[PDB]
């Protein structure tokens, strides 16, 4: 079974696969929550818009995307197909 | 909408 996984390799992928269809759709999935993370971080001082920044717990300073693939594992995001 | 709300 998955051992603790450490760095770059956390969450485990094959997880993550479940989640979505294919390996490309994970990826622009994370890519586009990151950009949501980042955005909120970038401009939570004034009027945040339809944004939602973290929605797991944040690192004290995770890397947007790192948040974004967690939330994904946690099943706490959904996504329509192009 | 069950994750924004917990938000």
């Amino acid at each position: 079974g998955y051992d603790t996984p450490l760095g770059i390799t956390n969450p485990p992928i094959d997880e993550l696969l479940d989640r979505v269809s294919s390996k490309y759709a994970l990826v622009i999935y994370a890519a586009k929550r990151a950009r949501q993370i980042n955005d909120y971080y970038n401009q939570l001082g004034e009027g945040i818009l339809e944004y939602v920044g973290p929605l797991v717990e944040p690192g004290l300073q995770e890397k947007p995307l790192s948040i974004a693939l967690r939330e994904i594992h946690a099943d706490l995001l959904e996504h329509t197909e192009g | 909408e069950e994750a924004r709300a917990a938000a």
